[PDB]
């Protein structure tokens, strides 16, 4: 199929990028494409953040360095595949996603699966929980049957 | 408006 054709290439694009960054950092341009858009037959993990300094997000911060170990975890892990990637949209560069997400602080830890939409659990529950690593972990298990065992140094 | 913590 055309679309199927364009769908391999499309996830050949974000294998590139995987060669290059273990996390994608998108606009709102790279997000309506590679989020949004069909065709899909890949998971998006997506870290919303604020980490300008100025703003001094303090949460932001620290919840991008677990993000950092996770998608490190994913890189060197046998499970890592082409069927699931990470992803951030920081608030001022993606100020639109922002806005059409009815976001107004961060952080937001998103699944977005390929077909259909995000369901009530494709959001972390960050209040409850913490954001460890080994925590955003296995909420990736439970929302995509894909199990990242995050390694420290 | 956008807020956060610190």
């Amino acid at each position: 199929s055309k679309k199927e054709n364009l769908l391999a290439e499309k996830v050949e694009q974000l294998m590139e990028w995987s060669s290059r960054r273990s996390i994608f950092r998108m606009n709102g341009d790279k997000f309506r494409k590679f989020i949004k858009a069909p065709p899909r037959n890949y998971s998006m993990i997506v870290m919303f953040t604020a980490l300008q300094p100025q703003r001094q997000c303090s949460v932001s911060r620290q919840a991008n360095e677990e993000y950092q170990i996770l998608a490190n975890s994913w890189r060197y892990s046998s499970a890592f595949s082409n069927k699931l990637f990470f992803s951030m949209v920081d608030y001022d560069e993606g100020t639109d996603v922002f806005q059409q997400l009815n976001m107004n602080s961060a952080p937001t830890f998103m699944h977005f699966p390929p077909k259909g939409r995000p369901k009530r659990a494709d959001t972390f529950d960050l209040q409850r929980i913490g954001f460890a690593a080994e925590q955003l972990a296995k909420w990736i298990a439970d929302r995509t049957d894909v199990h990242i065992r995050v390694f420290r140094l | 408006k956008f807020h956060c913590a610190n």
